[PDB]
């Protein structure tokens, strides 16, 4: 189950989410979030829930790219002003 | 194996 | 210690705070600044804080009411446009 | 106890 | 929820925090963080949020000590050098 | 009530 949720930074400090990423042995299985803040943004969605996988952000697709690469380009996407929409996989 | 990247 | 102020909602579209309440079944708590975001019209003013805690609103009077009917409170007056004025005692040292 | 009640 | 930090006081000289105590007509509510500065090691890693509460701090439990004890206690602890530790629970919500 | 302990 894919959702997209868009969130407000007008109205939040952060998005309230801890990242958490697996890795095999090959390398990467992807990021997740591994804890939600309330007092952020997404839990003030309540629609994404622990454990879900993040697969793009903004339009930007974070499906090939490595673990580390993928958290910055969430950072830096995070640190600007703007809404922000967030892909992700529903945990199963 | 899991390792906490960063919060935002 | 109390302040009070004005917040022309008309350069802003909230006011850039997260509330806090303590239970104040019998134990009179009340509500709290939690955080205040920047940019939102607490910020701008800068003269509110966290834990200040929340006395009244344009007119009406916290002081006697459940946390949750505060709260409702608040956001109906935050939602109809208008100047909007708070007033919120320092939180003590 | 103190609790979040929500952000305006 | 819980959540169990650490901070790495090598890079960072000071926590960043400051502390809020509850006390009521009993007066043991315990003692929250209220803000985090930026600059500070608790900013550093995201994980604490004000209205956090603080529930022990490398060790020391101060879940029942005085507000006054339970923050000098971490006074001292700030004071020198070493790894902090810190767990807090984590704020609620519904109404 | 609340009140500020220090900042550490």
């Amino acid at each position: 189950m894919i959702i997209t949720v868009t969130l407000n930074m007008e109205k939040y400090n952060f998005l309230g989410i801890s990242i958490v990423g697996q890795s095999n042995e090959r390398g990467d299985g992807g990021i997740y979030i591994g804890s939600i803040m309330k007092g952020g943004a997404v839990a003030a969605d309540g629609r994404i829930e622990p454990g879900d996988m993040l697969l793009q952000v903004n339009d930007i697709n974070f499906e090939n790219m490595s673990n580390d690469d993928a958290v910055r380009v969430l950072r830096d996407i995070v640190h600007k002003p703007g809404p922000i929409v967030l892909t992700v996989a529903k945990l199963e | 194996s899991l390792k906490l990247m960063t919060t935002v």
